[PDB]
């Protein structure tokens, strides 16, 4: 039950290790929001053109 | 600074990198920077 990420121009295969960089550091808020909770978890899902 | 990482920001860059390590004279670096077009300074600095 989260926002959609900003894939920004990075392919994340299935079943693939990737690793993703955005400059920005508003995604990282996110990612620290997240570690109070139990079980932490994030989906990935691809852009259009 | 793999190719397999996608954190070539700047291919420009890696490109210069790699033409970088060629040992040819000071002269050839010069002309390959004159070099305008993108498949002519590949092919030069592979040449290299």
């Amino acid at each position: 039950h989260l926002p959609l990420i900003a894939i920004t121009r990075n392919p994340v295969f299935p079943r693939f290790i990737k690793i993703i960089e955005v400059k920005n550091k508003k995604l990282v808020e996110l990612l620290r929001r997240k570690v109070r909770l139990a079980q932490p978890y994030v989906g990935v899902f691809l852009k259009r053109d | 600074m793999q190719a397999g990482q996608r954190v070539v920001d700047n291919p420009i860059y890696l490109s210069d990198m790699g033409a970088a390590l060629t040992g040819a004279e000071s002269h050839e670096l010069q002309d390959v920077l004159e070099e305008t077009n993108i498949p002519k300074r590949l092919y030069k600095a592979l040449s290299l």
